[PDB]
RNA sequence: UUUUGACGGACCAAGUUACCCUAGGGAUCCUAUUUAAGUAUCGACAAUUGGAUCAGGACAUCCCAAUGGUGUAGAAGCUAUUAAUGGUUCGUUUGCAACGAUUAAAGUCCUACGUGAUCUG
RNA sequence: AAUUAUAUAACUUAUCUAUUUUAAGUUUGAAAUUUC
C-alpha cells in the first residue's frame, strides 16, 4: 500500500522490484558502490545520526511504518520509503533492527561536524596504517570522533570505512571525525597540516616491504620518544601499528624527514602490536590535554 | 485465446507468451521459426527470458534397457562388476555395441555423448582381455584423478595398482613421484607428464598391449598433438585381431573414444591399421538434444548478469531452505571475471570455490577434492572444469559466461543428468548485450525441429 | 580406547555420547550455561593461555593430534583427553568451525588465577567498573582492551555479561586470562571493592539519555559536575565506570562518584551521534589516565 | 623477427515519441488428466507489512521418566544404557549478538511467514 | 547515458592595449561518435 500525505510519500514493496534488484549490486560491491557513491545505514538510531549529520540519505527499507513515523520525517526529502518484508531485510544485510537506510557516500571533508568537539577539536591527524579488520576500524572512530581530531588518514589496504559494518562497529563514528581512505604513501607529506610532526606509536611484517639486497641497510636510526612527553606543541600526526603488519616502513620515514619521533606506546606482550584500536585511543586523548593545558 | 480442452506442455516457453510453443508443431528446415532469440538485438528491453522444460521425470538412459541385450550376450566378470558397480543393472545402447567387438579384438572408433557409459564400454572388455599392460590417456589432469580414482576403486575389488601423472608437473617431481608408489598393471597419465616420462626413459611402450584415449577430440588439441606422435612412435600397434590372440607375435590392442572427432582423424588411423578394420559405432542420441534437461536463457547485461545471478543464488537458498537441493555448478569463460566476480561473491559474505586453469596445480587438486567433500556448495569454475569433473549432485549449471562453441556447452551440458544424478539438473546460459544471437537462435531452432544442432558432426 | 602417540593419550570418541549432549545445550544454550554454571573453551594456544592462568580444566577435544601438541601438554595430565569427530564439535559451538580444538571448563575462580607480569610493568592505579555490559564482543574486547592498556584490576557489577559465556573468551582470545577480574560485585559493596574514597569517575557524554531530556538529570540523584576527559583526573587513585552496551551508565554508579569526591568526564561527540561504541569507552578513559598517571 | 639471457582466453555507452513509421495481437481451494478406498450420479489419499490465533511433528533427549556402573555407605552427584512420553515462559533486542526476569526445564530444529477466509475500484 | 567536446565563452599565459617595474592550458558546451 502506498500512501502519500501531507506531502510525504512512503511506498510498499512491490513483486519483483527492480529497485531491490538494483540495490544488491550497489550495497555488496563497493566499487559499484564507489561509482554509485552511495552507503548503506542500520539502525534507527544510526539512521537518524546521519540525518542529524546533514548526510544526503537515498533510500529506507523498513518492515513497518511506525520506524518512518519514529524518525525525523523533516530529513526524509530525498528518499524514497519503502515497506519491505523483515525477511527481505535480514536477507538484504550480510548481520537490521526492522528498517535499513540507503545514504549518499559522504565526503568527510563536505561533512558537517557542529561546534562541540570543535571547542574540542585539535590539530591531531590520525593516521592507520595497514588496518584490515573492519572492526577495529569502526571501534577507532570512536577515539577519533571522541577525541576531535581533525582529520583521520588510513592508509592504502586499510578496510573501507564507509562498509556499513564499519559504521556498526563505530556506530556512526564515521560522522564525527574527517576520514581519508586509500591514501598513497607517496601523497602521505601533503596529507599533513603544515609544520606537523608526524609520530608513529612502535611495537615485525613491516620489514617485509624491503627490497633484499637492501633489506638490512635500508632500517631507518628514528628517534625513539616516550609517548608520556610533551609532542603537541606543533601539529601532529598519529600512526597506528596494523593488526597484521603493524607500523609500515614509510611511516617510519616520514617521521624523520617530517621532524617527529617515535611517540612509543610500550606495548604489552600478548599483543604483538597494541590493538589499533586501543593504539589509537591513548594518542589522541591526552594530546587534547596537552594543548589545552 | 480460446481455451482448448486439452493444450500442450510448452516446448518453448518464453518471457512473451505470444511465441509459446505448446502443441505438435514442427517448422522444418525451410521454415524460418519464429524463435524467442529471433530478434534479441536492442538491449532496451530488459528481462526477456526462455526456458526448455523438462519432458521426462525418468532417466531415459534406464529406459528401453528392456529391449537392449543382457551382458552374457556381449560377451562377458559380472560378478566382480556387480559387487564393484551394481548400479549398472543392464547394458546401455552404447555400451551393449561396443562390449561385444572389443572382446573380440577389434578396433573400436566409439562416438557418443558424456554420461552415456563410454567409460565402462571398454573398461568391461579391457579388464576381461587383460611395462604395463595397460595405458590410459588423459588431455586435462583432473580427468585423470576421477579416471584413476574411478580405475583404483575396480582396481582394489580385483587387486589391481593404479597411479595417475598430469601434465605440467616438473619432471623432478614426475620422477618422485613415480619412484614414491608401486608398480602399477595400468597407468593413467596426460600427454604432458606421460611424454616427460617417456623423453626420460622412465617407461616402455613396446610391451604395451592396450592403449585407451579418453577425449580424443581434445587429445587432438594442438597443445597434445606433437605428444601423441611421439608417443606413437614408441608404441607397436596390432594389426588385426588375429594377431592381438598370437601369443608368437603380441600387438597392442587400440580403442578410441571420444564425443567428437576432427575431420582427418581416418588419415591418422589409417596410417596405423587398414580404414576398414576400423569399428566406428555411433550413439543413438549423439549430438541430440536432451529433453529432460531444462535449459534456461535469460537476457542479462554485465551489470545485470551479475543482479540475476545473486537473484538465483537466492532461489537456491530458498529452494535448499525448503527441502534439501542439490549443489549449483558456475562456469565462466575468463579466470579475470572469476577473480573479479569472486570478489563480489565475497563481498556477498557467500562461500564459494574460485577455480581456473592458471591455478597451481596442487592448489587446483585439493579444491577439486574439497568440493567432491561437499565443503562448499558452490563452484565457480572456468573450461578446465568442463572435462573431468563430478556433477552427479549439481542441480543448476549456470554458464556465467556464454560458452563459445557447442561442444564446449555439450561438456557442460553433460555434467546433468548423468546416472545416478540425485537431482534433476538445469543449465543456464547469460547474453550480454547484441554480441551473439545466431548461437541462442541456432540452439532454439533446433529444439522446435526437434533436431541436432548444427556444426555438430564428428 | 586410549590411543598413545609420542608420549600423548587420547580416546576415541562415538558419537551420541551423553557426554556430548550436555556439551551442546551448555554452548548453544546460554540459560542452561547459567542453569548449570558451565563454560567453554576453543583454541589450542587459546586453552593454553587459560591453564597456565589458571583455568580449571573439565575435558579437551580436538579433531586432530596435532593441536594436543600445542596444547598445555603440562596442563593436561590430569584433564580428560579424547579425540572427537569435527562434526561433533561442530553441532556444539556457536561457531560452525572452531579451531579443531575445544575445552570444557568450570568457572574459574579468580584467587587462584595467574596474570602474566607483562601488564603488571604497565599497570597503573586504575580500577574499573563493569555497568550492566551485555555485549561478548565488547567484554572480549574490553579485556583484550585491558590486555592491551594494562587495568590494574577489574571490577563487574550485577546484570552485566558473564565474563566466561563461550562467545566472549573468543573475543578475548586469552585476554580474559591476562587481567583481573572480580564478577558479581554489589552496588552496594562497589566502593568498598574500591580503596574507600576513591574518586570514581563516570562515562557521560547514552542510550539513556537519548530518551531522557539532558536537563531532567540531577533532581533526585546525587549532582555530578561534568568535566572533561581530557582534564588531569589521576591525581588521586581513580576508578572509571563505563555503561553498558547501548544502555549506559546506572543510577548507582552517579551516586558513587559523589561519594567518593569524583565527577563526570565528558567525552564530547559531534553534534549528530548520541554516543559511541562501549567496548572503547572503557579504553578511551583507561588510556587517558594512562598517560596522565605515567606523567 | 630471428635469436640470446639467471596445457588451455580474440570488443564498450541512457531516456523518450500523442510528430511518428511498420509489424501484429485482442476485443469491437479449484480447473484438466491418472488412480479408486469409500465409476447412473459422485468421490478421499495420491499420481500428472508486521502481527494476532492455534500449534503439529522430528530426536540429534533440555526438563520429566526407566536403568547399569561408580573413585556410589544412605541421599546427593559423576559416568553410561534406554526412551520423543508430555512439556520446553514472557520481554528487551541503539541490531547477531546479547541482556533482564522467571521456570522442573525455558533442548536443537522442521512444518509454502507452520497456521488469520475485510470492503471497494 | 557513456565518451570526447582547441564553436564560442570565460579565467591563467601569451595575445592586443596601456603603463610600468585569437592561440596554448583549464573550464563550461556549438557539437561529434556510439549505445538506448
Amino acid at each position: 500500500h502506498t500512501w502519500e500525505e501531507a506531502g510525504l510519500r512512503y511506498d510498499k514493496a512491490f513483486p519483483g522490484d527492480r529497485r531491490l534488484s538494483s540495490v544488491m549490486t550497489i550495497v555488496k560491491s563497493r566499487p559499484f558502490r564507489e561509482k554509485q557513491g552511495k552507503i548503506l545505514l542500520e539502525g534507527r538510531r544510526l539512521i537518524a545520526d546521519a540525518l542529524k549529520a546533514g548526510a544526503v540519505p537515498k533510500a529506507f527499507f523498513f518492515s513497518r511504518l511506525e520506524y518512518v513515523k519514529e524518525l525525523p520525517v523533516d530529513k526524509l526529502k530525498d528518499v524514497s520509503l519503502i515497506k519491505v518484508k523483515f525477511e527481505d531485510i535480514k536477507d538484504w544485510s550480510d548481520l537490521p533492527q526492522g528498517i535499513m537506510g540507503i545514504f549518499a557516500k559522504p565526503d568527510p571533508v563536505k561533512m558537517t561536524y557542529p561546534e562541540t568537539p570543535l571547542h574540542h577539536t585539535l590539530p591531531l591527524v590520525l593516521i592507520c596504517d595497514n588496518l584490515r579488520d573492519p572492526g577495529n576500524l569502526g571501534t577507532i572512530l570512536r577515539s577519533a570522533a571522541g577525541a576531535g581530531c581533525s582529520k583521520v588518514l588510513l592508509t592504502k589496504g586499510c578496510v573501507d570505512a564507509w562498509e556499513p559494518k564499519v559504521l556498526r562497529a563505530g556506530m556512526g563514528a564515521h560522522f564525527q571525525v574527517p576520514i581519508v581512505n586509500n591514501v598513497e604513501w607517496e601523497t602521505v607529506p601533503n596529507h599533513l597540516p603544515p609544520d606537523t610532526r608526524v609520530y608513529v606509536a612502535d611495537n615485525h611484517k613491516y620489514e617485509e616491504d624491503l627490497d633484499t639486497k637492501t633489506r638490512k641497510d635500508w632500517l631507518p636510526k628514528l628517534e625513539v620518544q616516550s609517548y608520556d612527553l610533551d609532542w603537541t606543541g606543533a601539529p601532529a600526526a598519529v600512526v597506528i601499528g596494523g593488526e597484521t603488519h603493524g607500523v609500515s616502513l614509510e611511516s617510519l620515514q616520514l617521521a624523520e624527514s617530517t621532524g617527529g619521533k617515535r611517540l612509543l606506546i610500550p606495548v604489552v606482550p600478548g599483543v604483538d602490536s597494541l590493538n589499533s584500536a586501543m593504539a589509537a585511543s591513548i594518542l589522541l586523548f591526552e594530546g587534547k590535554r596537552q594543548l589545552r593545558i | 485465446r480460446p481455451v482448448l480442452v486439452r493444450p500442450g506442455p510448452l516446448l518453448v516457453s518464453a518471457r512473451r507468451p505470444e511465441l509459446n510453443q505448446p502443441a505438435r508443431l514442427t517448422l522444418g528446415r525451410w521454415e524460418r521459426a519464429p524463435l524467442a532469440s529471433r530478434g534479441w538485438k536492442h538491449r532496451r528491453s530488459r528481462q526477456d527470458h526462455f526456458s526448455i522444460e523438462r519432458v521426462q521425470q525418468e532417466a531415459p538412459a534406464l529406459r528401453n534397457l528392456s529391449s537392449r541385450g543382457s551382458f552374457v550376450d556381449l560377451g562377458l566378470v559380472l560378478l566382480a562388476l556387480q559387487e564393484a558397480v551394481p548400479e549398472v543393472v543392464q547394458p546401455t545402447s552404447v555400451q551393449s555395441k561396443t562390449i561385444p567387438p572389443l572382446l573380440r579384438g577389434r578396433h573400436l572408433l566409439c562416438a557418443a555423448e558424456t554420461g552415456s557409459g563410454k567409460t565402462l564400454s571398454y573398461l568391461l572388455p579391457l579388464f576381461q582381455r587383460l611395462a604395463p599392460r595397460g595405458l590410459v590417456l588423459v588431455p586435462s589432469r583432473e580427468l585423470a584423478e576421477q579416471v584413476q580414482a574411478v580405475a583404483q576403486s575396480l582396481g582394489g575389488y580385483l587387486g589391481l595398482q593404479v597411479i595417475e601423472l598430469g601434465g605440467g608437473l616438473g619432471m623432478s617431481r614426475l620422477k618422485l613421484q613415480l619412484y614414491r608408489r608401486p608398480a602399477a598393471d595400468v597407468l593413467v597419465a596426460t600427454p604432458g607428464a606421460l611424454w616427460k616420462a617417456l623423453k626420460s626413459q622412465l617407461i616402455s611402450l613396446q610391451h604395451l598391449n592396450f592403449i585407451v584415449l579418453d577425449e580424443v577430440d581434445t587429445l587432438l588439441d594442438e597443445s597434445f598433438l606433437e605428444l601423441v606422435d611421439y608417443i606413437l612412435e614408441k608404441s607397436p600397434i596390432a594389426e588385426s585381431p588375429a594377431e592381438l590372440e598370437d601369443p608368437f607375435n603380441p600387438k597392442a590392442q587400440l580403442v578410441l573414444v571420444g564425443a567428437t572427432f576432427p575431420e582427418g582423424l581416418n588419415q591418422l588411423l589409417s596410417k596405423v591399421t587398414s580404414p576398414d578394420s576400423l569399428t566406428t559405432i555411433t550413439s543413438s542420441k549423439l549430438h541430440c538434444l536432451m529433453p529432460h534437461v531444462r535449459q534456461t536463457f535469460m537476457r542479462l547485461k554485465g551489470a545485470d548478469k551479475v543482479t540475476e545471478l545473486v537473484q538465483i543464488l537466492k532461489q537456491q537458498d530458498k529452494a535448499s531452505k525448503t527441502e534439501p537441493s542439490g549443489t549449483v555448478l558456475v562456469f565462466c569463460n575468463s579466470a579475470s571475471t572469476v577473480n573479479w566476480l569472486g570478489y563480489i561473491l565475497d563481498d556477498h559474505k557467500i562461500q564459494h570455490l574460485r577455480l581456473q586453469g592458471q591455478m597451481p596445480a596442487s592448489m587446483r587438486a585439493g579444491i577439486f577434492q574439497s568440493f567432491q567433500k561437499g565443503s562448499q556448495n558452490i563452484l565457480v569454475c572456468t573450461d578446465i572444469a568442463s572435462r573431468g569433473l563430478d556433477s552427479v549432485h549439481v542441480e543448476v549449471v549456470i554458464n556465467y559466461d556464454f560458452p563459445p562453441t557447442l561442444q564446449d556447452y555439450i561438456h557442460r551440458a553433460g555434467r546433468v543428468g548423468r546416472v545416478g544424478s540425485e537431482v534433476p539438473g538445469s543449465v543456464i546460459s547469460f547474453v550480454t548485450h547484441p554480441w551473439d544471437v545466431s548461437l541462442v537462435q541456432k540452439i532454439e531452432l533446433a529444439a522446435r525441429r526437434r533436431r541436432s544442432l548444427p556444426g555438430l558432426a564428428s
